[PDB]
């Protein structure tokens, strides 16, 4: 009851989404990924090219701070650093909250942390 | 006369050829200006990028 239909779209920097599905606030959109397939590569693209329209939709929300939250649930040696070095590309490491869970970290905290 | 025919078969070729080669000497030179301009257009954007990134980094860092 407390929600209502959103309608302010964002630039994901991938054309295909912002035409066909239209990724708006308060909406989920899982990115299905196979096993033997990358998952990391594609994810990074959405994180450094996530940005509201300034008035291309008829308005912005750039007037209020945009920020990102992260939380990984099981990551190796490469996926650890790979994410961190693209967050310095993002320029966000002073306005983000990271809840990294590794595989060297307990297996029980893989469902707590979410 | 007959020598006046001879001067006209030449005088025709030697303007066709030299008009053609003053429009290749134009053409190469037009593309040469339009390239140097564009290799500096990409240089202009690059520097800007590096400054917009740079300042954001120093704001976050601080």
């Amino acid at each position: 009851v407390a929600r209502r239909k959103p309608e302010q779209f964002i630039q994901t920097g991938i054309s295909t989404i912002d035409v066909m599905n239209t990724l708006v606030r308060g909406q989920k959109l899982p990115i299905f990924s196979g096993s033997g397939l990358p998952a990391n590569e594609i994810a990074a693209q959405i994180a450094r090219q996530a940005t509201v329209r300034p008035d291309l939709s008829g308005e912005g929300e750039k007037e209020e701070p945009f920020a990102v939250v992260f939380a990984a649930m099981g990551i190796t040696q490469r996926e650890l650093s790979y994410f961190i070095q693209e967050f310095e590309r993002t320029g966000a490491l002073s306005r983000s909250v990271l809840f990294l869970n590794k595989a060297d970290d307990p297996t029980i905290e893989r469902i707590l942390t979410p | 006369k007959l020598e006046a025919i001879l001067s006209q078969e030449v005088e025709a070729e030697i303007q066709a050829l030299l008009q053609e080669a003053e429009a290749k000497a134009e053409a190469v030179k037009r593309e040469a200006e339009e390239k140097a301009k564009a290799l500096l257009q990409a240089r202009e954007r690059a520097l800007e990028a590096q400054y917009r990134a740079a300042l954001r980094r120093a704001e976050s860092a601080g």
